[PDB]
Protein backbone atom coordinates (compact mmCIF):
# COMPACT_ATOMS: atom_id res chain seq x y z
CA UNK A 1 0.00 0.00 0.00
CA UNK A 2 1.35 3.43 -0.97
CA UNK A 3 -0.34 6.79 -1.20
CA UNK A 4 -1.47 8.85 -4.08
CA UNK A 5 1.29 11.53 -4.58
CA UNK A 6 -1.18 14.24 -4.15
CA UNK A 7 -1.93 12.90 -0.48
CA UNK A 8 1.41 12.09 0.09
CA UNK A 9 2.25 15.95 -0.99
CA UNK A 10 0.02 17.26 1.57
CA UNK A 11 0.58 15.06 4.50
CA UNK A 12 4.77 15.75 3.81
CA UNK A 13 3.79 19.49 4.53
CA UNK A 14 1.87 18.47 7.91
CA UNK A 15 4.78 16.77 8.94
CA UNK A 16 7.22 19.43 8.24
CA UNK A 17 4.64 22.11 9.40
CA UNK A 18 5.22 21.58 13.10
CA UNK A 19 9.20 21.58 14.92
CA UNK A 20 8.87 17.97 15.93
CA UNK A 21 7.34 15.43 13.24
CA UNK A 22 5.26 13.11 14.86
CA UNK A 23 3.04 16.07 16.21
CA UNK A 24 1.58 16.15 12.93
CA UNK A 25 -0.20 12.62 13.30
CA UNK A 26 -3.49 14.15 13.83
CA UNK A 27 -3.29 16.62 11.33
CA UNK A 28 -1.75 13.76 8.85
CA UNK A 29 -4.87 11.15 10.00
CA UNK A 30 -7.65 14.41 9.34
CA UNK A 31 -6.26 14.59 5.99
CA UNK A 32 -6.38 10.85 5.44
CA UNK A 33 -9.87 10.42 6.60
CA UNK A 34 -10.65 13.53 4.61
CA UNK A 35 -8.96 11.42 1.07
CA UNK A 36 -10.70 8.42 1.26
CA UNK A 37 -13.87 8.90 3.45
CA UNK A 38 -12.66 6.73 5.98
CA UNK A 39 -9.26 5.75 7.64
CA UNK A 40 -8.10 2.65 5.89
CA UNK A 41 -6.17 -0.07 8.26
CA UNK A 42 -3.70 -0.93 5.28
CA UNK A 43 -2.64 3.33 5.54
CA UNK A 44 -1.24 3.42 9.42
CA UNK A 45 1.63 1.16 8.85
CA UNK A 46 3.37 3.65 6.08
CA UNK A 47 2.13 6.88 8.13
CA UNK A 48 3.83 5.44 10.83
CA UNK A 49 7.10 5.30 8.85
CA UNK A 50 6.83 8.87 7.44
CA UNK A 51 6.28 10.29 11.34
CA UNK A 52 9.25 7.88 12.25
CA UNK A 53 6.79 6.37 14.62
CA UNK A 54 6.10 2.36 15.73
CA UNK A 55 2.68 0.95 14.27
CA UNK A 56 1.04 0.16 17.58
CA UNK A 57 1.59 3.66 18.17
CA UNK A 58 -0.18 4.63 15.60
CA UNK A 59 -2.95 2.30 16.14
CA UNK A 60 -3.43 3.59 19.86
CA UNK A 61 -4.05 7.07 18.54
CA UNK A 62 -6.51 6.06 15.79
CA UNK A 63 -8.25 4.22 18.47
CA UNK A 64 -8.71 7.61 21.23
CA UNK A 65 -9.55 9.83 19.05
CA UNK A 66 -13.50 9.54 18.21
CA UNK A 67 -13.63 11.61 15.07
CA UNK A 68 -11.47 9.13 12.99
CA UNK A 69 -13.45 5.64 12.28
CA UNK A 70 -11.47 2.63 10.42
CA UNK A 71 -14.98 0.60 9.98
CA UNK A 72 -17.00 2.94 7.27
CA UNK A 73 -16.49 4.65 4.40
CA UNK A 74 -18.58 8.05 3.83
CA UNK A 75 -18.64 10.94 1.43
CA UNK A 76 -21.21 12.43 3.89
CA UNK A 77 -20.69 12.22 7.59
CA UNK A 78 -24.03 14.24 9.26
CA UNK A 79 -22.37 14.74 12.95
CA UNK A 80 -25.11 15.04 15.34
CA UNK A 81 -25.15 16.10 18.58
CA UNK A 82 -26.57 14.35 21.14
CA UNK A 83 -25.64 15.67 24.59
CA UNK A 84 -27.89 17.67 26.88
CA UNK A 85 -28.60 20.61 24.96
CA UNK A 86 -29.60 19.59 22.02
CA UNK A 87 -31.48 16.65 23.65
CA UNK A 88 -33.84 19.17 25.39
CA UNK A 89 -34.45 21.56 22.37
CA UNK A 90 -34.82 17.96 19.56
CA UNK A 91 -31.73 15.83 19.11
CA UNK A 92 -35.17 13.08 18.83
CA UNK A 93 -36.48 15.71 16.09
CA UNK A 94 -33.58 15.82 13.82
CA UNK A 95 -32.91 12.56 13.70
CA UNK A 96 -36.55 11.24 13.16
CA UNK A 97 -36.05 13.76 9.66
CA UNK A 98 -32.87 11.87 8.54
CA UNK A 99 -34.16 8.96 9.04
CA UNK A 100 -37.51 9.91 6.85
CA UNK A 101 -34.98 11.75 4.65
CA UNK A 102 -32.39 9.43 4.11
CA UNK A 103 -34.04 5.75 5.52
CA UNK A 104 -30.66 5.34 8.25
CA UNK A 105 -30.35 5.38 11.87
CA UNK A 106 -27.06 7.18 13.70
CA UNK A 107 -24.28 4.75 13.28
CA UNK A 108 -25.73 3.52 9.69
CA UNK A 109 -24.28 4.44 5.91
CA UNK A 110 -26.51 4.62 3.33
CA UNK A 111 -26.50 1.89 0.83
CA UNK A 112 -24.92 4.25 -1.65
CA UNK A 113 -21.85 5.28 0.60
CA UNK A 114 -23.02 8.43 0.50
CA UNK A 115 -23.93 9.77 4.15
CA UNK A 116 -23.01 8.10 7.39
CA UNK A 117 -25.13 10.06 10.44
CA UNK A 118 -22.66 9.74 13.65
CA UNK A 119 -23.59 10.63 17.10
CA UNK A 120 -21.16 13.18 18.97
CA UNK A 121 -20.97 14.52 22.13
CA UNK A 122 -21.77 18.48 22.51
CA UNK A 123 -20.26 20.54 19.65
CA UNK A 124 -20.11 24.03 21.14
CA UNK A 125 -22.82 25.36 20.00
CA UNK A 126 -25.25 24.75 22.07
CA UNK A 127 -27.45 28.05 21.54
CA UNK A 128 -28.13 26.85 18.01
CA UNK A 129 -29.19 23.42 19.65
CA UNK A 130 -29.96 20.97 17.75
CA UNK A 131 -26.64 21.16 15.87
CA UNK A 132 -25.48 18.80 13.04
CA UNK A 133 -22.39 19.07 10.94
CA UNK A 134 -21.96 17.72 7.45
CA UNK A 135 -18.52 17.18 6.89
CA UNK A 136 -17.09 20.74 8.11
CA UNK A 137 -19.95 22.55 7.50
CA UNK A 138 -22.22 23.24 10.58
CA UNK A 139 -26.22 23.81 10.73
CA UNK A 140 -28.96 24.13 13.28
CA UNK A 141 -31.76 21.62 12.69
CA UNK A 142 -34.96 23.85 12.16
CA UNK A 143 -37.47 21.76 10.70
CA UNK A 144 -37.74 18.56 8.21
CA UNK A 145 -38.47 21.11 4.93
CA UNK A 146 -35.38 23.14 6.06
CA UNK A 147 -32.97 19.90 6.91
CA UNK A 148 -34.07 18.55 3.48
CA UNK A 149 -32.58 21.70 1.18
CA UNK A 150 -29.55 21.11 3.02
CA UNK A 151 -28.66 17.90 2.31
CA UNK A 152 -29.92 18.31 -1.21
CA UNK A 153 -26.68 21.03 -1.11
CA UNK A 154 -24.06 17.66 -0.76
CA UNK A 155 -24.46 15.52 -4.17
CA UNK B 1 -11.56 33.03 1.81
CA UNK B 2 -14.38 31.20 2.01
CA UNK B 3 -14.86 28.70 5.12
CA UNK B 4 -17.47 26.04 6.34
CA UNK B 5 -20.29 26.87 6.96
CA UNK B 6 -21.25 27.80 11.38
CA UNK B 7 -24.53 28.99 12.80
CA UNK B 8 -24.69 32.68 14.14
CA UNK B 9 -24.81 32.30 17.55
CA UNK B 10 -25.95 35.87 19.00
CA UNK B 11 -23.95 37.80 21.40
CA UNK B 12 -24.30 40.87 23.54
CA UNK B 13 -21.74 42.43 25.95
CA UNK B 14 -22.39 45.67 28.14
CA UNK B 15 -18.41 45.62 28.36
CA UNK B 16 -17.45 46.23 24.86
CA UNK B 17 -13.95 44.50 25.65
CA UNK B 18 -13.99 40.63 24.61
CA UNK B 19 -16.87 40.88 22.36
CA UNK B 20 -16.63 44.41 20.87
CA UNK B 21 -15.57 42.87 17.50
CA UNK B 22 -16.91 39.59 18.15
CA UNK B 23 -20.33 40.61 18.91
CA UNK B 24 -21.26 40.93 14.91
CA UNK B 25 -20.55 37.13 13.39
CA UNK B 26 -18.31 37.22 10.69
CA UNK B 27 -14.81 37.26 10.77
CA UNK B 28 -12.99 40.43 11.55
CA UNK B 29 -9.54 40.18 9.33
CA UNK B 30 -6.30 42.30 10.07
CA UNK B 31 -7.35 45.33 8.25
CA UNK B 32 -10.57 45.91 10.27
CA UNK B 33 -8.64 44.93 13.56
CA UNK B 34 -5.69 47.50 12.91
CA UNK B 35 -8.49 50.31 12.00
CA UNK B 36 -9.78 49.89 15.99
CA UNK B 37 -6.51 50.11 17.14
CA UNK B 38 -4.58 46.87 17.08
CA UNK B 39 -1.97 45.48 17.78
CA UNK B 40 -0.75 49.12 19.35
CA UNK B 41 -0.83 47.32 22.59
CA UNK B 42 1.83 44.68 21.36
CA UNK B 43 3.63 47.45 20.33
CA UNK B 44 3.53 49.17 23.22
CA UNK B 45 4.34 46.06 25.19
CA UNK B 46 7.67 45.09 23.13
CA UNK B 47 8.79 48.40 24.52
CA UNK B 48 8.73 47.23 27.97
CA UNK B 49 10.63 44.53 29.47
CA UNK B 50 9.18 40.56 29.88
CA UNK B 51 9.41 41.33 33.92
CA UNK B 52 7.06 44.56 33.35
CA UNK B 53 4.65 42.58 31.30
CA UNK B 54 4.60 40.00 34.13
CA UNK B 55 3.87 42.34 36.42
CA UNK B 56 1.30 44.35 35.18
CA UNK B 57 -0.85 41.09 34.29
CA UNK B 58 -0.01 40.03 38.19
CA UNK B 59 -1.36 43.27 39.82
CA UNK B 60 -4.02 43.83 36.90
CA UNK B 61 -6.00 40.15 39.27
CA UNK B 62 -6.31 38.72 36.32
CA UNK B 63 -7.70 34.81 36.90
CA UNK B 64 -7.77 32.23 34.59
CA UNK B 65 -10.89 31.64 32.89
CA UNK B 66 -10.39 27.83 32.02
CA UNK B 67 -12.40 26.82 34.81
CA UNK B 68 -9.46 26.32 37.79
CA UNK B 69 -9.29 30.35 38.46
CA UNK B 70 -5.51 30.48 38.68
CA UNK B 71 -4.10 33.82 38.82
CA UNK B 72 -2.30 34.20 35.81
CA UNK B 73 0.41 36.85 36.72
CA UNK B 74 1.58 33.96 39.60
CA UNK B 75 1.28 31.50 36.54
CA UNK B 76 3.71 33.05 34.26
CA UNK B 77 6.11 33.94 37.68
CA UNK B 78 6.23 30.44 38.47
CA UNK B 79 7.56 29.45 34.89
CA UNK B 80 9.97 32.17 34.23
CA UNK B 81 11.73 31.11 37.77
CA UNK B 82 12.99 27.98 35.25
CA UNK B 83 15.93 28.38 32.75
CA UNK B 84 14.06 28.60 28.99
CA UNK B 85 13.75 27.49 26.24
CA UNK B 86 10.05 28.04 27.55
CA UNK B 87 6.82 27.91 25.48
CA UNK B 88 3.21 29.08 25.25
CA UNK B 89 -0.15 27.07 25.17
CA UNK B 90 -3.69 28.56 23.69
CA UNK B 91 -6.41 26.13 25.14
CA UNK B 92 -9.08 26.20 22.41
CA UNK B 93 -10.27 22.57 23.13
CA UNK B 94 -13.64 23.73 24.36
CA UNK B 95 -15.61 20.30 24.19
CA UNK B 96 -17.73 20.64 27.74
CA UNK B 97 -21.57 21.28 26.82
CA UNK B 98 -23.19 24.59 26.90
CA UNK B 99 -19.78 25.98 26.39
CA UNK B 100 -19.74 27.94 22.84
CA UNK B 101 -17.67 30.90 24.20
CA UNK B 102 -14.15 30.67 23.25
CA UNK B 103 -15.33 30.00 19.40
CA UNK B 104 -16.93 33.18 18.50
CA UNK B 105 -13.44 35.11 19.91
CA UNK B 106 -11.73 32.57 17.55
CA UNK B 107 -13.99 32.70 14.55
CA UNK B 108 -14.78 36.63 14.38
CA UNK B 109 -12.00 38.25 16.75
CA UNK B 110 -8.91 35.89 15.62
CA UNK B 111 -6.47 39.04 15.67
CA UNK B 112 -7.32 39.63 19.37
CA UNK B 113 -6.34 35.96 20.91
CA UNK B 114 -3.35 36.54 18.41
CA UNK B 115 -2.08 40.08 19.72
CA UNK B 116 -2.59 38.36 23.22
CA UNK B 117 -0.42 34.97 22.73
CA UNK B 118 2.28 37.53 21.17
CA UNK B 119 2.29 39.50 24.45
CA UNK B 120 2.08 36.44 26.70
CA UNK B 121 4.70 34.67 24.59
CA UNK B 122 7.25 37.88 24.72
CA UNK B 123 6.57 37.78 28.67
CA UNK B 124 7.62 34.10 29.58
CA UNK B 125 10.52 34.25 26.95
CA UNK B 126 8.68 31.65 24.53
CA UNK B 127 9.39 32.21 21.19
CA UNK B 128 6.89 29.06 20.22
CA UNK B 129 3.56 29.08 20.53
CA UNK B 130 0.47 26.76 19.73
CA UNK B 131 -3.17 26.75 19.81
CA UNK B 132 -4.64 23.83 20.50
CA UNK B 133 -8.12 24.13 19.24
CA UNK B 134 -10.99 20.90 18.62
CA UNK B 135 -11.38 19.21 15.50
CA UNK B 136 -15.27 20.10 15.83
CA UNK B 137 -13.65 23.56 15.00
CA UNK B 138 -12.72 23.04 11.63
CA UNK B 139 -13.67 27.26 10.66
CA UNK B 140 -11.80 28.00 13.60
CA UNK B 141 -8.86 26.31 12.33
CA UNK B 142 -8.72 27.65 9.33
CA UNK B 143 -9.66 31.09 9.99
CA UNK B 144 -7.02 31.06 12.59
CA UNK B 145 -4.46 30.04 9.90
CA UNK B 146 -5.17 32.91 7.42
CA UNK B 147 -4.82 35.40 10.22
CA UNK B 148 -1.61 33.94 11.22
CA UNK B 149 -0.22 34.66 7.66
CA UNK B 150 -2.20 37.91 7.64
CA UNK B 151 -0.03 39.06 11.01
CA UNK B 152 3.03 37.92 9.97
CA UNK B 153 2.44 39.33 6.15
CA UNK B 154 2.55 42.70 8.65
CA UNK B 155 5.66 41.38 10.69
CA UNK B 156 4.00 41.08 13.90
CA UNK B 157 5.59 37.20 13.85
CA UNK B 158 8.90 36.30 12.81
CA UNK B 159 11.71 37.20 13.99
CA UNK B 160 12.83 40.09 14.93
CA UNK B 161 9.05 41.05 15.75
CA UNK B 162 9.45 45.07 15.11
CA UNK B 163 12.73 45.25 16.05
CA UNK B 164 12.21 44.34 19.08
CA UNK B 165 14.71 40.84 18.72
CA UNK B 166 11.59 38.82 20.09
CA UNK B 167 10.91 35.94 17.74
CA UNK B 168 8.06 34.39 17.72
CA UNK B 169 6.21 31.37 15.38
CA UNK B 170 2.58 29.91 16.31
CA UNK B 171 1.64 26.61 15.52
CA UNK B 172 -2.03 25.40 14.93
CA UNK B 173 -2.69 21.78 16.06
CA UNK B 174 -6.13 19.99 15.79
CA UNK B 175 -7.38 18.06 18.28
CA UNK B 176 -9.97 14.92 17.11
CA UNK B 177 -12.80 14.05 19.59
CA UNK B 178 -11.91 13.87 23.12
CA UNK B 179 -13.24 16.35 25.90
CA UNK B 180 -9.83 15.02 28.26
CA UNK B 181 -7.37 16.86 25.70
CA UNK B 182 -8.82 20.38 27.44
CA UNK B 183 -7.00 19.04 30.60
CA UNK B 184 -3.24 20.96 30.27
CA UNK B 185 -1.71 17.64 30.66
CA UNK B 186 -3.61 15.29 27.96
CA UNK B 187 -3.31 18.41 25.43
CA UNK B 188 0.29 18.52 26.13
CA UNK B 189 0.74 14.77 25.83
CA UNK B 190 -1.46 15.11 22.46
CA UNK B 191 0.61 18.16 21.09
CA UNK B 192 3.52 15.62 21.70
CA UNK B 193 1.59 13.21 18.92
CA UNK B 194 0.46 10.71 21.70
CA UNK B 195 -2.78 9.91 23.04
CA UNK B 196 -4.48 12.68 25.25
CA UNK B 197 -3.87 10.88 28.87
CA UNK B 198 -3.26 13.32 31.97
CA UNK B 199 0.06 13.31 33.55
CA UNK B 200 0.17 12.94 37.64
CA UNK B 201 0.71 16.08 39.38
CA UNK B 202 2.72 17.74 40.36
CA UNK B 203 5.05 17.92 38.70
CA UNK B 204 3.10 20.93 36.78
CA UNK B 205 3.46 22.21 33.14
CA UNK B 206 5.45 25.25 34.54
CA UNK B 207 7.54 23.10 35.50
CA UNK B 208 7.68 20.47 33.11
CA UNK B 209 5.40 20.83 30.19
CA UNK B 210 5.76 19.83 26.39
CA UNK B 211 8.90 17.83 26.33
CA UNK B 212 9.62 18.68 29.63
CA UNK B 213 10.28 22.18 29.18
CA UNK B 214 8.65 25.34 31.53
CA UNK B 215 5.21 25.06 29.54
CA UNK B 216 2.01 27.94 30.45
CA UNK B 217 -1.31 26.78 29.48
CA UNK B 218 -3.81 29.31 28.97
CA UNK B 219 -7.36 29.27 28.02
CA UNK B 220 -8.14 32.16 24.50
CA UNK B 221 -10.14 34.19 26.89
CA UNK B 222 -7.70 34.63 29.13
CA UNK B 223 -5.10 35.38 27.02
CA UNK B 224 -7.50 37.44 24.87
CA UNK B 225 -7.63 39.95 28.21
CA UNK B 226 -4.09 40.60 28.23
CA UNK B 227 -4.41 43.63 25.31
CA UNK B 228 -6.83 45.11 26.89
CA UNK B 229 -4.61 45.09 30.51
CA UNK B 230 -1.25 46.18 28.37
CA UNK B 231 -3.30 49.14 26.52
CA UNK B 232 -5.27 50.40 29.49
CA UNK B 233 -3.24 49.76 32.84
CA UNK B 234 -3.70 46.94 35.20
CA UNK B 235 -4.96 49.98 37.83
CA UNK B 236 -7.94 50.66 35.58
CA UNK B 237 -9.12 47.18 34.66
CA UNK B 238 -8.48 45.38 38.28
CA UNK B 239 -11.45 48.22 38.94
CA UNK B 240 -13.81 46.51 36.27
CA UNK B 241 -16.77 44.28 38.07
CA UNK B 242 -16.40 43.29 41.30
CA UNK B 243 -12.69 43.29 42.83
CA UNK B 244 -12.37 39.26 43.93
CA UNK B 245 -13.56 38.59 40.33
CA UNK B 246 -12.33 41.94 38.09
CA UNK B 247 -12.06 41.74 34.17
CA UNK B 248 -15.16 40.61 31.83
CA UNK B 249 -17.04 37.48 32.09
CA UNK B 250 -18.47 35.82 28.98
CA UNK B 251 -21.64 33.66 30.03
CA UNK B 252 -22.58 30.97 27.47
CA UNK B 253 -26.72 30.67 27.97
CA UNK B 254 -28.27 28.07 26.30
CA UNK B 255 -31.72 25.78 26.72
CA UNK B 256 -34.97 26.80 27.09
CA UNK B 257 -34.49 31.11 27.10
CA UNK B 258 -35.69 33.23 24.39
CA UNK B 259 -32.23 34.68 23.47
CA UNK B 260 -29.61 32.12 24.13
CA UNK B 261 -26.09 33.03 23.35
CA UNK B 262 -22.93 34.32 25.14
CA UNK B 263 -23.13 37.58 26.88
CA UNK B 264 -20.30 39.32 28.12
CA UNK B 265 -21.16 40.78 31.85
CA UNK B 266 -19.30 41.80 35.12
CA UNK B 267 -19.20 38.88 37.46
CA UNK B 268 -21.53 40.62 40.11
CA UNK B 269 -24.81 39.87 37.70
CA UNK B 270 -27.10 37.17 39.42
CA UNK B 271 -28.00 33.98 37.63
CA UNK B 272 -31.57 35.71 37.72
CA UNK B 273 -29.83 38.46 35.84
CA UNK B 274 -28.31 36.22 33.58
CA UNK B 275 -32.08 34.75 32.55
CA UNK B 276 -34.28 37.25 32.50
CA UNK B 277 -32.54 40.60 32.25
CA UNK B 278 -30.25 39.49 29.55
CA UNK B 279 -31.52 36.19 27.92
CA UNK B 280 -34.65 37.35 27.75
CA UNK B 281 -36.36 35.05 29.99
CA UNK B 282 -38.35 31.81 29.92
CA UNK B 283 -39.53 30.24 26.64
CA UNK B 284 -42.91 30.19 26.76
CA UNK B 285 -42.18 32.03 30.09
CA UNK B 286 -42.58 28.32 31.68
CA UNK B 287 -41.27 28.25 35.33
CA UNK B 288 -37.68 27.58 35.52
CA UNK B 289 -36.79 24.41 37.23
CA UNK B 290 -33.25 23.49 37.43
CA UNK B 291 -29.98 25.21 35.87
CA UNK B 292 -27.07 22.99 34.62
CA UNK B 293 -24.05 24.65 35.45
CA UNK B 294 -22.41 22.55 32.09
CA UNK B 295 -21.91 18.73 33.18
CA UNK B 296 -20.39 20.27 36.19
CA UNK B 297 -22.88 21.24 38.77
CA UNK B 298 -26.65 21.76 38.99
CA UNK B 299 -28.76 24.63 40.56
CA UNK B 300 -32.34 24.56 41.64
CA UNK B 301 -35.35 27.67 41.00
CA UNK B 302 -35.01 28.31 44.81
CA UNK B 303 -30.82 29.42 44.06
CA UNK B 304 -31.62 31.78 41.41
CA UNK B 305 -30.92 34.81 43.44
CA UNK B 306 -26.59 33.63 43.63
CA UNK B 307 -23.54 35.86 42.42
CA UNK B 308 -22.74 34.96 38.92
CA UNK B 309 -18.73 34.39 41.00
CA UNK B 310 -16.29 32.19 42.61
CA UNK B 311 -17.46 33.10 46.00
CA UNK B 312 -18.59 30.20 48.43
CA UNK B 313 -21.96 30.86 47.63
CA UNK B 314 -21.33 31.55 44.12
CA UNK B 315 -22.56 29.95 40.60
CA UNK B 316 -19.17 29.24 40.10
CA UNK B 317 -17.63 26.53 37.35
CA UNK B 318 -17.06 28.36 34.44
CA UNK B 319 -20.35 30.65 34.48
CA UNK B 320 -22.28 27.97 32.34
CA UNK B 321 -25.96 28.52 32.27
CA UNK B 322 -28.04 25.67 30.69
CA UNK B 323 -31.99 26.26 31.36
CA UNK B 324 -34.49 23.65 32.48
CA UNK B 325 -37.95 24.78 32.78
CA UNK B 326 -41.01 22.91 34.25
CA UNK B 327 -41.91 20.11 31.56
CA UNK B 328 -37.91 18.89 31.40
CA UNK B 329 -37.30 15.06 32.74
CA UNK B 330 -34.52 15.74 34.38
CA UNK B 331 -33.37 12.20 34.65
CA UNK B 332 -33.43 11.91 31.33
CA UNK B 333 -31.46 15.10 31.66
CA UNK B 334 -29.26 13.31 34.12
CA UNK B 335 -28.80 10.58 32.32
CA UNK B 336 -27.69 12.47 29.14
CA UNK B 337 -24.48 14.15 31.92
CA UNK B 338 -23.84 10.48 32.64
CA UNK B 339 -23.78 9.47 28.73
CA UNK B 340 -21.00 12.53 28.34
CA UNK B 341 -18.81 11.17 30.65
CA UNK B 342 -18.98 7.53 29.81
CA UNK B 343 -17.67 9.13 26.52
CA UNK B 344 -14.63 11.23 27.44
CA UNK B 345 -13.28 9.31 30.61
CA UNK B 346 -9.55 8.44 29.22
CA UNK B 347 -9.54 4.85 31.03
CA UNK B 348 -6.38 5.28 32.93
CA UNK B 349 -7.85 5.23 36.58
CA UNK B 350 -10.31 2.13 37.08
CA UNK B 351 -12.94 3.76 39.41
CA UNK B 352 -13.12 6.18 36.60
CA UNK B 353 -13.01 3.57 33.78
CA UNK B 354 -15.85 1.78 35.63
CA UNK B 355 -17.36 3.88 37.45
CA UNK B 356 -18.45 6.40 34.42
CA UNK B 357 -19.95 3.51 32.57
CA UNK B 358 -21.70 1.65 34.81
CA UNK B 359 -23.31 5.02 35.81
CA UNK B 360 -24.77 5.96 32.48
CA UNK B 361 -25.18 1.72 32.20
CA UNK B 362 -27.50 1.85 35.00
CA UNK B 363 -29.18 5.28 34.64
CA UNK B 364 -30.31 3.98 31.35
CA UNK B 365 -31.68 1.22 32.80
CA UNK B 366 -33.44 3.05 35.46
CA UNK B 367 -34.63 5.67 32.61
CA UNK B 368 -36.06 2.69 30.69
CA UNK B 369 -37.62 1.15 33.66
CA UNK B 370 -35.72 -1.98 33.56
CA UNK B 371 -33.29 -1.66 36.92
CA UNK B 372 -33.57 -3.78 39.47
CA UNK B 373 -33.26 -3.08 43.32
CA UNK B 374 -29.14 -4.26 42.75
CA UNK B 375 -29.55 -1.92 39.59
CA UNK B 376 -30.74 1.04 41.89
CA UNK B 377 -28.42 0.37 44.94
CA UNK B 378 -25.49 -0.15 42.45
CA UNK B 379 -26.08 3.36 40.94
CA UNK B 380 -25.91 5.19 43.71
CA UNK B 381 -22.58 3.14 45.43
CA UNK B 382 -21.28 3.89 41.48
CA UNK B 383 -22.00 7.64 41.44
CA UNK B 384 -20.15 8.42 44.82
CA UNK B 385 -17.30 5.85 44.24
CA UNK B 386 -15.89 7.26 40.69
CA UNK B 387 -13.38 9.68 41.87
CA UNK B 388 -11.09 7.63 44.18
CA UNK B 389 -7.54 6.80 42.89
CA UNK B 390 -7.93 9.76 39.99
CA UNK B 391 -5.66 11.81 38.77
CA UNK B 392 -7.36 14.83 36.67
CA UNK B 393 -10.93 16.92 37.68
CA UNK B 394 -12.64 15.05 35.30
CA UNK B 395 -13.16 11.59 38.07
CA UNK B 396 -13.68 14.21 40.80
CA UNK B 397 -16.82 15.45 39.35
CA UNK B 398 -18.03 12.66 37.09
CA UNK B 399 -20.89 12.06 39.60
CA UNK B 400 -21.35 15.86 41.19
CA UNK B 401 -24.61 17.46 38.42
CA UNK B 402 -26.43 14.04 39.20
CA UNK B 403 -25.54 13.77 42.81
CA UNK B 404 -27.05 16.86 43.30
CA UNK B 405 -30.08 16.24 40.88
CA UNK B 406 -30.93 13.07 43.53
CA UNK B 407 -30.44 15.84 46.41
CA UNK B 408 -32.67 18.53 45.20
CA UNK B 409 -35.17 17.17 43.34
CA UNK B 410 -35.63 13.51 45.09
CA UNK B 411 -39.56 13.62 44.42
CA UNK B 412 -38.85 12.81 40.66
CA UNK B 413 -36.48 10.15 40.99
CA UNK B 414 -39.54 8.12 43.57
CA UNK B 415 -41.45 8.46 40.36
CA UNK B 416 -38.55 6.07 38.73
CA UNK B 417 -38.93 3.83 41.24
C1 LIG C 1 -11.53 17.36 32.01
C2 LIG C 1 -11.03 18.78 31.91
C3 LIG C 1 -11.34 19.52 30.78
C4 LIG C 1 -10.90 20.83 30.65
C5 LIG C 1 -10.12 21.42 31.65
C6 LIG C 1 -9.81 20.67 32.79
C7 LIG C 1 -10.26 19.36 32.93
C8 LIG C 1 -9.95 18.59 34.19
N1 LIG C 1 -9.61 22.75 31.44
C9 LIG C 1 -8.72 23.39 32.41
C10 LIG C 1 -7.26 23.33 31.94
O1 LIG C 1 -6.68 22.10 32.38
C11 LIG C 1 -6.46 24.50 32.53
O2 LIG C 1 -6.81 24.71 33.89
C12 LIG C 1 -6.65 25.83 31.79
O3 LIG C 1 -6.64 25.66 30.38
C13 LIG C 1 -5.58 26.82 32.17
O4 LIG C 1 -5.87 28.05 31.52
P1 LIG C 1 -6.34 29.32 32.42
O5 LIG C 1 -5.35 29.49 33.55
O6 LIG C 1 -7.75 29.06 32.92
O7 LIG C 1 -6.28 30.43 31.39
C14 LIG C 1 -9.97 23.40 30.27
N2 LIG C 1 -9.43 24.64 30.01
C15 LIG C 1 -9.61 25.29 28.82
O8 LIG C 1 -9.02 26.34 28.54
N3 LIG C 1 -10.46 24.67 27.93
C16 LIG C 1 -11.09 23.44 28.09
O9 LIG C 1 -11.82 22.97 27.21
C17 LIG C 1 -10.78 22.81 29.32
N4 LIG C 1 -11.24 21.55 29.52
S1 LIG D 1 -9.69 10.67 36.31
FE1 LIG D 1 -10.64 9.70 34.48
S2 LIG D 1 -10.26 11.13 32.80
FE2 LIG D 1 -8.88 11.72 34.49
S3 LIG D 1 -6.93 10.64 34.03
FE3 LIG D 1 -8.10 9.28 35.39
S4 LIG D 1 -9.28 7.93 34.00
FE4 LIG D 1 -8.52 9.66 32.77
S1 LIG E 1 -25.25 20.13 23.58
FE1 LIG E 1 -25.31 19.97 21.41
S2 LIG E 1 -23.89 21.48 20.69
FE2 LIG E 1 -23.75 21.58 22.87
CL1 LIG F 1 -7.44 22.04 36.18
NA1 LIG G 1 -18.77 22.40 16.39
NA1 LIG H 1 -17.83 33.11 9.08
NA1 LIG I 1 -12.90 42.25 7.73
NA1 LIG J 1 -13.10 49.56 12.24
NA1 LIG K 1 -19.03 31.76 15.52
NA1 LIG L 1 -10.60 17.60 21.63
NA1 LIG M 1 -14.08 10.88 23.33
Amino acid sequence: FEFPEELKTKLQEHINYFPKKRQAILLCLHEIQNYYGYIPPESLKPLADMLELPLNHVEGVVAFYDMFDREDKAKYRIRVCVSIVCHLMGTNKLLKALENILGIKPGEVTPDGKFKIVPVQCLGACSEAPVFMVNDDEYKFESEVQLNEILSRYT
Amino acid sequence: RSYPAIPRIYAETTLNMLLKRAKKPRVHSIDEYLKDGGYQALEKALNMSPEEIIDWVDKSTLRGRGGAGFPTGKKWKFAVQNPGPRYFICNADESEPGTFKDRIIIERDPHLLIEGIIISSYAIGANEAYIYIRGEYPAGYYILRDAIEEAKKKGFLGKNILGSGFDLEIYVARGAGAYICGEETALIESLEGKRGHPRLKPPYPVQKGLWGKPTVVNNVKTIANVPFIISMGWEEYRYIGPSDYAGPKLFPVSGKVKKPGVYELPMNTTLREVIFKYAGGTLGNKKVKAVFSGALDCFSSEELDIPMDYSPLGFGGTGTVIVLTEEDDIVEAALKIAEFYEHETCGQCTPCRVGCYEQANLLEKIYKGEATEQDWEGFDFVNRNIQPTSICGLGAVAGRLIRQTLEKFPEEWEKYR
